[PDB]
């Protein structure tokens, strides 16, 4: 047992192992001890996979590097390309025109309501919803409910709700329950009524039906989607208008204004309204449990600036938190070798000094795959991980020593911390959070007949619930940015400005013979960053931090814990065989392990 | 009853997974609730841990030589094959254990097919893809990073109408989706024709959307339904975006040069 960070780790107490963690993409193992009470009291966060995207990208060219790395996920498609290019950008200093800004704004905002919406209704749900339950609401109290939720909803009738529910009848009578086999519906850690539950499934299959569409601007300015095309020096989607042989034509761009408009609808009547009644009744049965490192510690680069290349006016400020406090924002410099540092003290990986961690410019990515010698089982069947030595694939990223969260809660906590402090561009994510403070401490338990509550964000905000919460703002914030990126691009071309590439220093006989740069992205679970150094026109070194990278770390060289095992610390479960409480929280960071290890 | 899927993945990226959902005719929703019966895969199932491995026995028991085992993703031999770990155990141990009871074994994606961007030099896991590690079972190949969402349940469509395997090319792949390259019926075919070529990014030629050849496209050598079934219900295609197709389906094209490098012959 020690104790860091506020926490009092204790591995005394039962074992239990989550192997594997579903509902995410790509793999992870957890373990945690839970004490007499069920209250866990220690949380092993292990990466159980790697590729070594870094070591293969080693000696290739700079311009392929964008597709190479797009491959580290299908999931946050895009992100790392966008990553990619704007790091090669920046080592050889190229400056995209603006057609080609706007674009790259809406691919990404794109990228964060698609990923955002699936991953709650497809992967998150479960962890709050009972699908059995669902099977006996009243149709009638679940209209009834759903025009309340979100009056603005058009399916709401009855006769929709009945047919719904009597598909799902069917589905389980058929004795093949499919991705609902084996589940832990029952369990007393649901506490949904039935009507709310019909209502979530519903949505379910309603946005595993729209999520298509969405996705359909990536295939238009980039292709295909999973993994649409990017390019160094802009965007490969040529403009004309006058024009139907074009990548982009006006025709083009109407048909990405109805998807985004679509959207926006349902971002404000199915999304935010769901997640907003959802952690109401959540927060009334007292689970405000999942908080971490939240409550202390947030980072993000910062990101969407309405100004292309300043970062003073990003739309989504960035910065550092420590200690809780508010009231002081730090800058983050990714280019600084004293802030992001990640150490491998704990991973299977190797430095020559493992006590101090390397600046990604610095880094090195050479894998040791090793069990410390309290392992329980052998190299090829681990019964029990030993958390004491090295136990994971994820690397241990800090700034500057300091463990910290990562991703849209991070995010919607420095921008409310820098509306406080005079920041006028993070004005409507405030507006957001101080609306939804009052919908769930007031409106919607007086809608429901409940007593009304008085937590403030400081309270409700780092939490499980609150990591949801922001996670569904978000979402809505970037279909209202990109409505108005959409906007901003037609009105460049339309003045007559129809660029979308620089290709200056496209031939590497224009390159300077020695280049680093670094690429910065708020994705979709984080703070992502790739950082390259160029060397006679090849690939010198390429390491990339990743949000889940941040989130999902283990312990470093001073034992301080990450963020996956600092929430999942002091929570009781109902019933220690059954990981719904540890589920619920691991999910409420949208874990994607491929990006982690990469 | 209807016929059980498992779908297992190896190190991967998940667009396979992702690629699926896209699909409109028919809607994966309809393939999950009315078509198949997906019991196991790690991305939408409810159960974990304990619960979720349970499953596979239950089904392999009661389905033996009539479930389906999809793969996306691939094993690692490097790490004792700890790479990638799945019930503290290899990957490889997982994947042997559910294909010998499998009636038919597909290869989701260019991963699982070939190997994907983790078998690229250096290759530092040894990834391998599933038909060098699975011999004695039928495999059907759907390459692609990702195989085009249509072609994906095109695939389950006739697997699950005729209880038959498609007719295969030499590769292992659908003769139904991969028998045209993509140069073969291309929309800027006319352009390489007459020999007007894209020559620098955003050029005049690039505004009228000549041929991506000069700019590395690699549709001439690349064997795909992007030029015909097209992507995202037939919304676009790489080329038709913009970018030339950069082969992203055939065998070990990742280290086939830059994807801006002009084919010769
Ligand atoms: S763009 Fe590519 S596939 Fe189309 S005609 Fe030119 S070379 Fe052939
Ligand atoms: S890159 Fe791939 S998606 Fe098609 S156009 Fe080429 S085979
Ligand atoms: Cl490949
Ligand atoms: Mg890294």
């Amino acid at each position: 047992a020690y104790a860091t960070q506020g926490f009092n780790l204790d591995d005394r107490g039962r074992r239990i192992v989550v192997d594997p963690v579903t509902r995410i993409e790509g793999h992870m193992r957890c373990e945690v001890n839970v004490d007499a009470n069920n209250v866990i009291r220690n949380a092993v966060s292990t990466g159980t996979m790697w590729r070594g995207l870094e070591v293969i990208l080693k000696g290739r060219d700079p311009r392929d590097a964008w597709a190479f790395v797009e491959r580290i996920c299908g999931v946050c498609t895009g992100c790392h390309a966008l990553a990619s290019v704007r790091a090669v950008e920046n080592a050889l200093d190229i400056r995209i025109p603006k057609n080609a800004h706007l674009i790259r704004e809406i691919m990404a905002k794109t990228l964060q309501v698609h990923d955002h919406a699936v991953h709650f209704y497809h992967l998150h749900a479960l962890d709050w919803v009972d699908v059995m339950s669902a099977l006996k609401a009243d149709p009638k109290r679940t209209s009834e409910l759903q025009q309340l939720v979100s009056p603005a909803h058009p399916l709401s009738s009855a006769g929709y709700f009945r047919d719904i529910q009597n598909r799902l009848k069917r589905f389980v009578e058929s004795g093949q329950l499919g991705p609902f086999m084996n589940g832990y519906w029952g369990s007393k850690a649901y506490v949904l009524p039935p009507e709310a539950n019909l209502m979530a499934v519903t949505h379910y299959l309603e946005a595993l039906d729209l999520q298509k569409e969405w996705v359909k601007i990536h295939t238009i300015f980039g292709g295909k989607n999973p993994h649409p095309n990017y390019l160094v020096g802009g965007v490969p989607c040529a403009i004309n208008l006058d024009a139907a042989s074009a990548p982009v034509n006006m025709e083009r761009l109407s048909f990405v204004k109805a998807r985004i408009d679509e959207i926006i609808e349902f971002n404000k009547n199915v999304y935010v309204p769901d997640v907003l009644a959802i952690g109401t009744l959540y927060k009334q049965a007292g689970w405000l449990y999942g908080g971490g490192l939240a409550a202390t510690n947030v980072l993000d680069y910062g990101e969407y600036p309405n100004v292309a290349y300043n970062k003073s006016t990003d739309q989504l400020p960035g910065g550092a938190i420590l200690n809780g406090n508010w009231d002081e924002v730090f800058p983050v410099d990714p280019r600084d070798s004293q802030q992001v540092q990640e150490f491998v003290s704990h991973s299977w990986y190797k430095y020559a000094d493992e006590s101090v961690g390397l600046h990604p410019w610095d880094g090195v990515t050479e894998p040791n795959y090793v069990l410390g010698a309290n392992t329980k089982g052998t190299r090829t069947r681990i019964e029990q991980i030993d958390e004491s030595a090295k136990y994971s694939w994820i690397k241990s990223p800090r700034w500057r020593g300091h463990a910290m969260e990562v991703g849209p809660l991070s995010r919607y906590i420095l921008a409310y911390a820098h509306a406080r402090s005079g920041n006028k561009y993070a004005e409507r994510p405030k507006e957001q959070l101080e609306y939804s403070a009052q919908m769930i401490n007031s409106a919607i338990p007086k809608a429901l007949g409940l007593p009304e509550t008085q937590y403030t964000l400081k309270q409700l905000l780092p939490s499980t619930i609150g990591r949801t919460l922001a996670r569904a703002l978000e979402s809505q914030y970037c279909g209202e940015m990109m409505h108005s990126d959409w906007h901003d691009l037609v009105a460049n071309i339309r003045a007559g400005d129809t660029a979308t590439a620089n290709v200056d220093k496209w031939d590497p006989a224009t390159w300077p013979l020695q280049a680093k740069g670094v690429g910065t992205v708020a994705a979709p679970r984080g703070a992502l960053g790739h950082w390259i150094r160029i060397k006679d026109g090849r690939i010198e070194n390429y390491q990339c931090v990743v949000p889940t990278t941040w989130n999902g770390s283990p312990r470093d060289y001073k034992g301080q814990i990450g963020a996956f095992e600092a929430s999942l610390m002091n929570t009781p479960m109902v019933n220690p065989e059954q990981p719904v409480e540890i589920l619920r929280t691991l999910h409420s960071f949208d874990p994607c392990l491929a990006c982690s290890t990469h | 009853p209807r016929t059980p899927v498992l779908w297992l993945h190896g190190l991967e990226c998940t667009c396979c997974s992702e690629s699926f959902i896209r699909s409109a005719h028919p809607l994966a929703k309809d393939v999950v609730l009315s078509m198949i019966s997906l019991d196991y895969d790690d991305t939408l199932m409810a159960a974990a841990g304990h619960q979720a491995e349970a499953i596979l026995e239950e089904i392999m028991t009661k389905y033996k030589g009539n479930y389906i085992l999809a793969v996306e993703g691939n094993p690692p031999l490097n790490q004792d094959g700890m790479s990638c770990i799945i019930g503290g155990r290899p990957f490889i141990e997982q994947l042997k254990y559910v294909a010998k009871d499998a009636k038919a074994i597909i290869s989701w994606g260019s991963c699982a097919s070939w190997g994907g961007v983790q078998a690229a030099k250096p290759n530092p896991t040894q990834a391998t893809p599933v038909h060098k590690v699975i011999t004695d079972k039928p495999i059907i190949k759907v390459p692609g990073c990702p195989p085009i969402a249509e072609v994906m349940t095109g695939v389950i469509t006739y697997m699950l109408t005729f209880d038959r395997i498609p007719e295969l090319d030499r590769q292992g792949r659908p003769k139904m989706f991969y028998s045209q390259r993509i140069h073969d019926k291309c929309y800027r075919r006319p352009h390489f024709d007459a020999g007007q070529f894209v020559e620098e990014w955003d050029d005049e030629s690039a505004r009228k959307g000549f041929c991506l050849y000069k700019m590395g496209c690699k549709g001439p050598t690349t064997y795909n339904a992007c030029s015909t079934t097209r992507w995202n219900e037939g919304t676009s295609f790489p080329i038709q975006s913009g970018h030339g197709c950069i082969g992203c389906s055939e065998d070990g094209f990742w280290d086939k040069g830059s994807f801006y490098d002009r084919l010769t012959g």
